[PDB]
This record gives structure tokens, sequence and C-alpha cells, in this order.
DNA sequence: CGCATCCGTGTAAGCACAATTTAACACTTTTGTCAAGC
DNA sequence: GCTTGACAAAAGTGTTAAATTGTGCTATACTGGGAGCCACGGATGCG
């Protein structure tokens, strides 16, 4: 649960990086959102990891 | 990216949504870039044309 | 069953009535917080460290600046240029160039 | 001694001052060495 | 090796060899007589679990008489 | 966005919460409340505590 | 729903997926913004100046060439998809692999050549597959193995499965030593490497309540018979036999450094004071044969295991 | 203003090249050792 | 009791080869997942 949250947070720093279309950064944002979400309370929104 | 602590999303009830005055399933949609939201209008430039 | 910590546990009686000297080596990082190493007699002080913030900081006393020599990373015009060479692409910006004229 | 227990909210700063350096790599151990990786996991 | 070991090997005629000591021994509370024992070893083509070079069973009898605590019925 | 841009400032995802945080403030929804509470003589003085 | 994979896939399709005649036009203006970057910076380097037109000309491409590109980007998008979908079940999220397929089109999209007249659709799918197996290898393991290894333990699997496959029954470390050209060591190190580790977490006992972890001996822990001998010692051994001899172990503390814990050796003890090498090399052997002695010799017997 | 019903919730790389780390070899300095004598 | 000098073995410096690890490239066309074998309390519209 916690590399979960590292891998995302490091590929959003590169998508940030190399300026891509809102449409991959929104994407990722709302995976960093989700895997946060997994890390403290897995299964209270959506389905568990 | 910051991100929401999701015991004060979804608390039963929201405590956030009650903090910001905004109701279920639409503090949701925001969190989870389902639809925008305006942070601020500047009434003053309105006023000047 | 039984396993190990990939480690190894000891029982040498701890003292601090006699301890090497210290001399604390204070690092300044770019957001303007400084952080405090205390580092040994031996000296050979590292010019810049990594900080408890996550980001390395330079030493504070001002002396072993680095020469930036490091090779420069890769570029979408590096690719570019590789495919193409400089005239075909001034034919194409004098193209372009013409028809927002017309 | 112990008196009272306080359960306040954490911010920022109390995480980043509680912290003693930040986590930058997924790694956990060396798959040869099995030593922890640096600036990742179980970083010495 | 502590320095404090290192002088007592140097008082007696000892060396630290490099093996533990991981012998089998008889659990606290079991004893009797030895009546049997198998072995089975990777060098004579047994069927051995993957990493075991050999495996030693030892079967131990003992005879138990009626005393204070026993159940009967 | 494109035709009144500078009219208003909008945003998504946990950053337009943030924002909203940061430009809010506590004691006017607490009068408000307060207000409702000693005047709500519908469905709105429960909402209001 | 909350599923995050329906909103993703519901949302490419605000794009229609572009042609051949449709697709050209896009690289062209990006390499003519690229190249108009190019121009403005050789002449803010150079000193130069451009007619205002020129200058509004030049900016307003740039920005195409960048529109151009976020186009192109969004309506490849669902190429990314279409091919991330097969590596599903590898032990990685779906959308991290969508992700990483996007970072191999962006790369695809900055390599792409127009001039060889090929289609577009034929050249990122090798950068997206590129990107997804650089991101399979580099993080779907909890302990990391480097690339060249992963692509061992890979071509190791198949060439299992494939002799499998082959004879029906499963094969020998012979056998793979004899197919792969490596020593059946070599192949037990490899499966060794390949081995993935369980979780605590696991629940044990045959009933719900207990966990794995419950039952791991702590050997590391420090026990006390031990722990408390091992002081005694330093009352023992570290302190009476020194007082009954003087500097014959005064000097015994140096060598093995009881006081500052530092061994020494004999010219650093020596080098200090009025005594040479060789006359320490002799009081130590002289110490030897003393604590030798029965008397002094029986008392420590049972501190040696 | 109370009740019926709706909702939230606890099946598919491999190659090439560059860069870093680790070992093997060679020589040199240092350490411990021995005899003998001052 | 202590010192001098030759000698053998162990511990450093440095060069080199090798193993080990990281990054980039492959152009028919291929473009929107697939899994899947409940009861209780709090709230809102209706009468």
């Amino acid at each position: 649960l916690y590399r979960r949250v590292i891998n995302r947070n490091n590929r959003l720093k590169r998508l940030i990086d190399l300026g891509a279309p809102e449409i991959i950064v929104n994407n990722e944002k709302r995976m960093l959102q989700e895997s946060v979400d997994a890390l403290f309370d897995n299964g209270r929104r959506g389905r568990p990891v | 990216a910051p991100v929401t602590h999701i015991w004060y999303f979804k608390g039963v009830p929201s405590r956030l949504g009650y903090l910001l005055d905004l109701a279920p399933k639409d503090l949701e949609k925001i969190i989870y870039f389902a639809a925008y939201v305006i942070t601020s209008v500047d009434d003053e430039m309105r006023h000047n044309e | 069953l039984r396993g190990s910590r990939l480690g190894a546990v000891s029982y040498e009686t701890d003292r601090n009535h006699d301890l090497a000297p210290r001399q604390v080596a204070r690092y300044r990082t770019d957001n303007g917080e400084e952080f405090d190493v205390p580092f040994a007699d031996d000296a050979e002080i590292p010019g810049t460290w990594l900080c408890r913030n996550g980001l390395e900081g330079t030493l504070i006393e001002g002396d072993v600046p680095e020469p930036k020599k490091v090779k420069p990373p890769r570029t979408h015009w590096d690719m570019l240029l590789e495919r193409r060479s400089v005239e075909e692409l001034e034919e194409l910006l004098k193209e372009r160039l013409d028809l927002i004229k017309a | 001694f112990f008196d009272e227990l306080r359960i306040g909210l954490a911010t920022a700063d109390d995480i980043r001052n509680w912290s003693y350096g930040e986590v930058k790599k997924p790694e956990t151990i060396n798959y040869r060495t099995l030593k922890p990786e640096k600036d990742g996991l179980f970083c010495e | 090796l502590t320095p404090e070991e290192r002088l007592l090997r140097a008082i007696f005629g000892e060396k630290a060899r490099e093996v533990r000591d991981t012998s089998l021994k008889v659990p606290h509370g079991e004893s009797g007589k030895v009546i049997g024992i198998r072995v089975f070893s990777r060098e004579d083509d047994d069927e051995l679990p993957a990493g075991v070079n050999e495996l030693v069973r030892v079967y131990v009898a003992q005879k138990r008489k009626i005393s204070d605590g026993d159940k009967l019925a | 966005q494109d035709r009144y841009g500078e009219y208003f400032t909008g945003a998504m995802g946990a950053e337009s919460i943030k924002k909203l945080i940061e430009n809010f403030d506590i004691d006017a929804e607490a009068e408000s409340l307060r207000e409702v509470i000693r005047s709500g003589k519908g469905q709105k003085k429960l909402r209001a505590l | 729903s909350a599923d995050s994979v329906r909103a993703y896939l519901k949302q490419i399709g605000k794009v229609a997926l572009l042609n051949a005649e449709e697709e050209v036009e896009l690289a062209k203006r990006i390499e003519a913004g690229l190249y108009a970057t190019q121009k403005l910076a050789e002449l803010a380097e150079k000193g130069e100046k451009l007619p205002v037109q020129q200058r509004r000309d030049m900016q307003w491409i740039c920005r195409d060439g960048d529109r151009a590109k976020n186009h192109l980007l969004e309506a490849n998008l669902r190429l990314v998809v279409s091919l991330a979908k097969r590596y599903t079940g590898r032990g990685m999220a779906f959308l991290d692999l969508i992700q990483e397929g996007n970072l191999g089109l962006i790369r695809a999209v900055e390599k792409f050549d127009y001039t060889k007249g090929y289609k577009f659709s034929t050249y990122a799918t090798w950068w997206i597959r590129q990107a997804i197996t650089r991101a399979m290898a580099d993080q779907a393991r909890t302990i990391r193995i480097p690339v060249h290894m992963v692509e061992v333990i890979n071509k190791l699997g198949r060439i299992q499965r494939e002799l499998l496959q082959d004879l029906g029954r499963e094969p020998t470390p012979e056998e793979l030593a004899k197919e792969m050209d490596i020593t059946p060591e070599k192949v037990l190190e490899i499966q060794q490497y390949a081995r993935e580790p369980i979780s605590l977490d696991q629940t044990i006992g045959d009933e719900g309540d207990s966990q794995l972890g419950d039952f791991i001996e702590d050997s590391e822990a420090v026990v006390a018979v031990d722990a408390v001998s091992f002081t005694l010692l330093q009352d023992q051994l570290q302190s009476v036999l020194e007082t009954l001899s003087e500097r014959e172990a005064g000097v015994v503390r140096l060598r093995f450094g009881l006081t500052d814990g530092q061994p020494r050796t004999l010219d650093e003890i020596g080098q200090v004071y009025g005594v040479t090498r060789e006359r320490i090399r002799q009081i130590e052997s002289k110490t030897m044969s003393k604590l030798r002695h029965p008397s002094r010799s029986q008392v420590l017997r049972d501190y040696l295991d």
C-alpha cells in the first residue's frame, strides 16, 4: 500500500515535467487520491485493493 | 498534488461537506475530478465592465 | 516458525562519559531551512548533504561550489534533429509563414 | 509523568517534524545482498 | 568477537570455528530409549524436498506407568 | 474560461477544496448557523444545528 | 458507479481517432513550432530582431504546434488503452499500465517520422509496448529485480513452459541447464531470485482469528542470562586479574582496547613510551604464560562455552 | 406532524551501449617473529 | 632486562578486467475493461 502511493506520486512528477495534456495529469491525480484513500482506509470508497 | 483525508471526506456524515457547505455526492465529484468548481469570483471587475 | 530481521543484536554496555569529539556542521537548503549534522574530528566534511526535508542543501560556510559539469539531459529538440536536417526545417518554417500571410 | 492524553489533528508541519527523511523510492531491500536500499523503504 | 571474548580465547588454546551448533536435541520433559532411526539422503536419489540435502528421523519409545494426575474412566 | 477568464477562478480536485479552505472564514458560518437556529421555524433548524 | 477505469474509458472518447491525411499536418505543425522556438532562441543569442508580424507569426505557430501535439496525444490515448488491456493479471494495476503506455505514446509522438510514409499506429505500438514492459520490470515486485535479471527470469520461464508442454512431465535442473547453456546451480539461483515473498497478515491455524506472524520467534532477542553474565565478565575478567598484575595487564587494556575501545599494534602502545616492539612481544607471551596458571585459568573456564 | 419507502453503510523480447560496482593481480608498507648480543 | 637487525606473514594502494545495472531502440496494421458461479438505521415525499 505504501509503494502504490510512491510509484504514482513519482509518475505524476514526470507527467507535470513533460507537460502532458490535462487529461492524463487529472487521471494521475485521481489515482493518487485513490491510492492514499486505500492506504488509510482500504475499501471505504469503491472496491478494495 | 494535494490529497484529502478520507476519514473527514465521508465521515458519516461528511465532516468536510458540513464545513464547506457541500452536499454529499457533490463534494465527492469534485474530489475525484468528476466536475469543476469555482474557487473565487471577482465582483470588482464586472462593476467596471 | 523462526526468522531474522536481516540484522544483528548485541549487548555491549552503552556509555556516555567517554565519547568522540564532534564538530557539528550546519547545512542550508534552497527553501531556507537549516539542519545540523555532527561529524567526527576527521573532518572530510562534504560540501552538500541530504537533509531531513528530502532535498539536498549546501554547507553554510560558503565553500566548495559545484562546477555543473553534469551532462545535460536529452530533450525533444535532440530527438527531432536526428531525423531531419536544418535546411528541411527552414523550408518548413518558411512554408508555414507563407500560409499565415495568405 | 502521565497526566492526560490529547489527540489533536496532524498538519503537514507536524508530519515533517516527525519525519527523519523523505522516502523517494519504493525500494525495500536488495534482491541479492538483502541489505536495505538507500533513499527508499527500510532505508537505514 | 568482542575484545573480552578474544582475550578469553587467548587465555586458553581454543579458536572460534566458523560454524554454529544447531544439533537436534530431545525436547524438554521427553526421554526414553532410541528404538529406530531412518535416514534419507540426496546423495542416494531419495525424494527429498527442494534444497534439502539430508533428512533424519529418530523414534524414542518410553514406558509410562499410571501416576497421580492421570485420568481414568 | 475563454470568454470571461479574468472574471472568476475555477479548479477541480483536492486543489480547489484546499483553496476554498484558505479563502473560507469560519466566523460567518457560525453566526449564520446560530441565527438560523434561533429562527428555524421549519426543517432548516435541525440542519443548521 | 465509482469505478475509475470506467471514468477514463468514457472520457477518452471526446476526441475522434485521426486518419492518414489528418495526422500529417499535426507533425508538420509540431516541427514548425519547435523550429520556430529554435529561431527565437537564435534571435535571443545573436541579438537579432524581426518585424512584429514575423514575431507574432512565429509565436502563433509555436502555440499551434503545442496545440497540435496535445490534440494528437488526446486522439491516440485510445490506442494506449487498447494495447495495455492485454497485460492484465501480471501483478500490476490496469490504470498504471495505461499511464505508462501514455508515457510511451508521448515518447512515440516525440520520435514520430511522417517522412517515412508509415502510419502512426504502427510506430507508436512499439513504444507503448516498450513502456509497458519497462514499467512491469521496474515496479511489479516488492523486491525490485534489475531489468536484465527480469529478462533472464522470463526467458527461463518460457523455456520451462515449452519443455513441460513438450514432455508433459515436469523438467529437471539438468534439462534446464542443457537448454539454457547455464549450470544447474545457476538455474536454482534464478529460481530463488524469482521467488516472491508472502504476507504476515495471512490467517493461520485453520481459524480466522490468528495471524501468521504470531508464531515467529525473535532470533535476535537479548537472552537475559547471557546479557547479565557478559556484564559479570566486565566485573571478573576485565577487573580482578588486572589488579594483581599492574602494568603486565595495564598494557593488555591497550592491547585489546579495553579502554577507549581500540586494539592497538605493538608499536602504537610502545612508541608513546620507552619500550620497544620486541619487548612488548616478549611481555605478551609472558602474560599469556602467567594467566595459563591453573589458579587463574580455572576461574574463567565457565565463561567460555 | 407522523408513516412508508429509499438510501448509505459496516496469451507475448531481445539487443546494443554506457556507467557503476566488484574481483583479481601486482607490488609495497607494516606487523609479528626469531636469534643474538649490549 | 632490554635492544638490533634480518625474515616471513599480514595488511594497504593502485591498476586492470569483469560482472552487474541502467537507458534507449525496434516503422504492415493493429485505437474506448470484462467480470461473474446482506440487514440495520437515518432521512424525505406523501397523506
